[PDB]
């Protein structure tokens, strides 16, 4: 219940800025008003071709790296245990392997941005 | 007459390293920026009050 | 009153109007070296609401500061047509008013008037940052004198 | 009794932000030696009204190249998250006690970038797609320390509950035992939110836009409010997590008059950074993370791990 | 109207799954499993599943971004689909639709589907179970004995994933 | 078995049909992939709640551990398809019938 | 000596960043056996009573088993108190 | 000058003060003064469900001290 007013109330309140917003102030537009903006002269037709960035392969170990914090989430209810020891030994595991895995990334090129 | 203007080559000693890497991890020219923002904002602003106060000629 | 009603309703919209305008920067000539000293905080354009804003989809007002070029006239004009508009035109100088010291030129038109409508003409070869100023006040003026809702009111 | 609660919530928020932009200005001025909104009302207090008046009235433009539905719904991602993420919060008594109230600020935080580029996508700009381009890889890769952070500063607190930092630091700030973490927890903040040491998001120099891109009255509006919002909280997170305040039960009206001032504050050096230096390149503000931040970050969460172990300083779960 | 969320729930879950299995442009299929992703976690939450329902929601969302960022990289339509666009992703869609809602159909007037498996429409309120939880919540202790009874799974997953960067970059180098 | 496990179960199937109906796209493709993911861990999820199956809690997220690691393999082969091939449509990678 | 003290000296002066940070991963691992308090932090888990010390039926020849709570056989944690 | 910005504080200050004074005023008037009772844990739950089942009321706040037993 509350939780779902809360979501409702501020999509309401978010939708209602939009409909106040593109229908109080009244419009005489045309279809140079609409023409995509390029810093004044004429687009040469872009903005939708493949623009490849060079970061992908950080891009996607972020994805692996944010799987890691995932597995090392529970920390705060896992020291609340009776095995510390197997606890701390598997808890700094995932970190070297995290750190390992950040250091060779390094080393091989990795987080270097294409050219 | 000519003057070398980065020709500043850094100590190596066990001292000016420590002071770089102090400056690296504790940000200091940063602070430094940021303490003299601070200073600027306490100051005089040099506005004119338009049109009441119109500028010297 | 119905007449009262809008009358109040048109001024809140007009001060809401006069009271930020977003200049959109065309900077050209000379002319945009003095508007930035109004800008500076000799003058400081900031304290009167009006505030430089790129983005022409998020400006109101432009301000042509130098001599208009035959080549980069279609920019002109295709920056002002992309300008959410309740909108106008400010220009600086002799050469973006009329051409100045390049009216006779043959590749300078004589005034940016012949690409776009113009607003309240700021003279000057520059115009002192402080006339801009007055300028700027006067478009206030013109906007607070707006009667768009009494004319939908008496159509 | 929970309408109005709401009602009291989303009112001063929108409120909070709107005269943070007129605080913007003033305080910007006043650094760079100008005054800042003065003629607006006395002293500016009308200028942000005059603004959101008219950025209501101005005509908006969905662009001839649009998405229409993309575009639309992006201002209420925008805007709705950063409502809805104030909503865990404990000024002393939260509004929505959740037992997991950090997970779910990171959860919704990390959901408030899906409106940056949805904007910039449907735009169909060549400047939106490379301001949503450069802005998704910004805040993944700060949200990796972002999530590191809180967990090895949470791991005093035994839990995810906001309410439970009250307890934590009652008598001792939580910024003296974790100052480490709490450096890269204010830059992330900055990068999360966009301002400007790495505001590349919109990075108006050399991208003119990319916060809004054709956005107009309307929907600029909303991009500029459900960033603004995000300031002030990234700050009162901030705030309650690092800087505690005394907190006496039957009393809230100390706690909320301190933790507003530790807020006010907080924003303020937002606004005092956005101002004393340049613009990080894009390769810069990621090198800087992926190479200087997480190094230190994985570091200071094995030192967190391990330190209450040796010290026999476990928090209580409850 | 709130007599079991549930199913409600885990409808716009199915409706949501329909969207992207049905192949729309990459960007808005990444929309549409987003919807399923948000109220799937919805789901969970509303079973007691507090910690894994917001668990899937921030890995998820990570994960589909870096999904649909890389579709506008180098996986982008120089004329990009849409819901409706073509006839063969409209036809895949409102096949999809005019399906599950004939099956909620088939399940909310009999209540005794027997399609594969059997399926009473009964209430999913009623498979909860009556007892405490002393002052733990058990889904939480239940995931933290990861690092005390999973020294097992610890050391084969941290071990996948470390050789998940190593094949994700060899894959990715060439040359 | 209330209706919730029909609609997921029954989700499962078009994730399996979606997957198994490539019409253009690589992308696409992988979408439905990984929305396998999601019936699935819900599924689990649900389970191992219902049944206070509290040790095996765990299984859902190595279920994700392992999730989105075939989820970077999916799109870092289709970084190379669609390199040096230009698009992800599944039909230009037919040299191989031969 | 003169080659590790050169090793440390210099990469404290290019990155002064990954030097420190295999500083605190270094001890982060080594202390946690050395310190005494460890042990302790295991008694602290352990004594916690989470669930109910169900009672143990008496049959006799239990001399070490506390017949009411307050009874002085049994653990005894007054070294929390005194910690 | 500079004691110029405070007015931009202030009326943010107050305006950041409210949603502090207005959720706790609001839970101590909804449950009879006292703090909102918190359950994050199945255990306070079933405190305030049976406290709800014996005040009669049906009121979790309302409660009875020695006076209710005899
Ligand atoms: C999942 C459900 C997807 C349903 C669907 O078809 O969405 C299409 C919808 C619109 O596609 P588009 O590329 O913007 O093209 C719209 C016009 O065809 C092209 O632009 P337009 O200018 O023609 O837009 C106006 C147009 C289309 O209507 C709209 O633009 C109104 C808003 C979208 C309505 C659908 O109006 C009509 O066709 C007549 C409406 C009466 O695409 C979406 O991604 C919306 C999904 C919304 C899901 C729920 C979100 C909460
Ligand atoms: C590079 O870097 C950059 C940045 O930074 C890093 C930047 O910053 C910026 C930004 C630039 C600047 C700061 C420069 C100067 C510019 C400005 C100051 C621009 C100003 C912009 C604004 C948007 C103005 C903001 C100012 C104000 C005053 C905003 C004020 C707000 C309002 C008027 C609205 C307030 C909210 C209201 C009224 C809410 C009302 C709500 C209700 C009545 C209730 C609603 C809800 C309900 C009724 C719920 C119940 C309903 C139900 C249940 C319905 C159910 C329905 C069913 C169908 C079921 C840029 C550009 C940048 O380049
Ligand atoms: C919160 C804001 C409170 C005040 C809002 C007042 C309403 C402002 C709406 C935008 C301006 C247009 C308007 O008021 O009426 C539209 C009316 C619409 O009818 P109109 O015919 O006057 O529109 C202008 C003229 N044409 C059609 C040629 C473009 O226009 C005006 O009032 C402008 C004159
Ligand atoms: S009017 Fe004078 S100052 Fe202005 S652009 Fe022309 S020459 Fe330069």
């Amino acid at each position: 219940m509350n939780i779902m007013l809360t979501l409702l109330t501020n999509v309401t309140l978010a939708s209602l800025l939009v409909l106040i917003a593109f229908w109080l102030p009244q419009l005489n537009a045309y279809s140079e008003k609409t023409s995509p903006y390029e810093c004044g002269f004429d687009p040469m037709g872009s903005a939708r071709l493949p623009f490849s960035m060079k970061f992908f392969l950080v891009a996607i170990t972020f994805l692996l790296f944010d799987l890691e914090i995932a597995l090392l989430l529970p920390l705060p209810w896992a020291s609340q245990t009776n095995n510390l020891k197997t606890m701390l030994t598997m808890a700094l595991f995932l970190l070297i392997l995290l750190a390992a895995s950040l250091a060779y990334e390094w080393t091989q090129k990795g987080l270097e941005w294409a050219e | 007459t000519y003057k070398f203007v980065n020709m500043r080559e850094p100590s190596m000693d066990m001292k000016s390293v420590t002071d770089r890497a102090a400056q690296t991890l504790l940000w200091t020219e940063l602070v430094r920026g940021l303490g003299m923002t601070l200073s600027y904002l306490f100051r005089e602003p040099a506005t004119i009050n338009y049109p009441f106060e119109k500028g010297p000629l | 009153r119905g007449e009262y009603v809008v009358a109040k309703l048109d001024d809140l919209v007009n001060w809401a109007r006069r009271s930020s305008l977003w200049p959109m920067t065309f900077g050209l000539a000379c002319c945009a070296v003095e508007m930035m000293h109004m800008a500076a905080p000799r003058y400081d354009m900031d304290r009167f609401g009006v505030v430089f804003r790129a983005s022409p989809r998020q400006s109101d007002v432009m301000i042509v500061a130098g001599t208009l070029t035959n080549k980069m006239a279609p920019a002109l004009r295709k920056v002002y047509d992309q300008m959410p508009e309740p909108r106008y035109v400010v220009s600086m100088g002799s050469c973006a008013n009329g051409g100045g010291y390049y009216h006779y030129s043959y590749s300078v038109v004589r005034g940016c008037d012949r690409i776009v409508p113009v607003d309240i003409y700021v003279p000057g070869c520059p115009p002192t940052a402080e006339a801009l100023l007055y300028g700027i006040l006067q478009l206030q003026r013109k906007i607070k004198r707006e009667k768009r809702l009494r004319i939908w009111y008496r159509r | 009794m929970f309408m109005i609660n709401i009602l009291s919530l989303i009112i001063p928020i929108l409120l909070a932000v709107a005269f943070l932009t007129l605080v913007e200005r003033k305080v910007l001025g006043y650094m760079q030696l100008r005054k800042g909104p003065n003629v607006v009302g006395p002293y500016g207090l009308l200028q942000p009204i005059a603004d959101a008046l008219k950025l209501v009235t101005k005509e908006p433009l969905r662009p001839g190249t649009s998405s229409i539905s993309m575009f639309i719904i992006a201002p209420i991602l925008g805007l709705s998250l950063a409502l809805t993420m104030w909503v865990p919060l404990p000024m002393p008594y939260p509004l929505i006690n959740m037992n997991l109230g950090v997970l779910f600020m990171l959860a919704m935080s990390s959901l408030a970038v899906y409106s940056i580029l949805w904007s910039g996508w449907a735009s169909n700009s060549k400047y939106a797609l490379i301001g949503a381009l450069r802005a998704v890889a910004q805040t993944i890769s700060y949200e990796v320390t972002l999530a590191i952070i809180l967990l090895s500063v949470l791991l005093m607190n035994g839990s995810y509950t906001l309410s439970t930092l009250i307890t934590t630091q009652e008598h001792i700030w939580m910024i003296f035992t974790s100052w480490p973490l709490a450096m890269m927890w204010f830059i992330s903040t900055l990068a999360e939110t966009n301002r400007a040491p790495f505001d590349l998001t919109e990075g108006e120099s050399e991208l003119v836009s990319g916060f809004n891109v054709e956005y107009a009255a309307g929907p600029f509006a909303m991009f500029f409010m459900a960033e603004y919002a995000n300031i002030i909280m990234m700050n009162a997170f901030t705030a309650i997590l690092f800087l505690g305040a005394s907190h006496d039960p039957h009393t809230p009206e100390l706690y909320t008059i301190n933790f507003v001032l530790k807020t006010l504050a907080l924003t303020i050096t937002f606004l005092w950074i956005r101002a004393s230096y340049p613009r990080f390149r894009y390769d810069q503000l990621m090198h800087l993370l992926w190479k200087s931040f997480l190094p230190l970050t994985l570091a200071l969460c094995m030192w967190h791990i391990s330190l209450p172990i040796m010290t026999a300083s476990i928090p209580p779960q409850s | 109207m709130t007599m079991y969320i549930a199913f409600i729930l885990s409808t716009i879950f199915v409706i949501g799954f329909v969207g992207f299995s049905s192949k729309p442009s990459p960007i808005y299929g990444g929309l549409g499993l987003i919807v399923s992703g948000g109220v799937g976690c919805g789901i969970v939450l509303n079973f007691g599943g507090s910690f894994l329902g917001l668990m899937v929601f921030l890995i998820y969302l990570g994960g589909m971004l870096v999904v649909f960022g890389y579709t506008t990289a180098m996986a982008t339509e120089m004329y990009p689909e849409v819901w409706v666009s073509n006839k063969t992703v409209f036809g895949a869609f409102v096949s999809g639709l005019m399906m599950e809602f004939c099956m909620v159909y088939y399940a909310l007037k009999e209540e005794e589907v027997e399609i594969i498996f059997k399926f009473n429409g009964l209430g999913d309120w009623v498979i909860y179970d009556t007892g405490d939880s002393g002052f733990f919540s058990e889904e939480a202790m239940g995931i933290a004995a990861l690092y005390s009874y999973g020294t097992w799974l610890v050391i084969v997953t941290g071990w996948s994933l470390l050789i998940g960067v190593v094949v994700i970059m060899e894959i990715t180098r060439g040359n | 078995m209330p209706l919730v496990y029909m609609n997921i179960i029954m989700a499962f199937a078009i994730a399996l049909a979606g997957l198994l109906m490539y019409r253009s796209h690589l992308m696409s493709s992988l979408l439905c992939l990984e929305g396998m993911m999601l019936s699935l861990f819900i599924m689990s999820t649900l389970i191992i709640l219902n049944t206070h199956f509290t040790l095996a809690n765990m299984m859902p997220i190595i279920l994700l551990v392992f999730a989105a690691c075939e989820a970077a393999l999916g799109l870092s082969l289709l970084v190379m398809v669609s390199n040096t091939y230009g698009t992800d449509y599944v039909q230009n990678l037919n040299l191989l019938q031969c | 000596a003169g080659r590790i003290a050169s090793f440390l000296k210099n990469a404290w002066a290019k990155e002064p960043v990954l030097v420190a940070s295999f500083a605190i991963g270094g001890l982060a691992i080594i202390l946690p056996s050395l310190s005494p308090y460890t042990n302790y932090a295991i008694r602290i888990n352990r004594a916690t009573p989470y669930n109910y010390p169900v009672p143990l039926r008496d049959d006799g020849n239990m001399p070490d088993v506390p017949s009411h709570p307050q009874d002085p056989q049994g653990p005894s944690l007054e070294w929390l108190k005194n910690l | 000058m500079w004691f110029e910005i405070l007015p931009g504080i202030a009326v943010m200050a107050a305006c950041l003060f409210i949603p502090g004074m207005a959720t706790a005023h609001i839970h101590k008037f909804t449950n009879g003064g006292k703090e909102k009772r918190v359950a994050h844990f199945s255990y306070q739950w079933n405190l305030m469900e049976r406290d709800r089942c014996i005040s009669g009321v049906n009121r979790y706040h309302v409660t009875k001290g020695l006076e209710n037993i005899d």
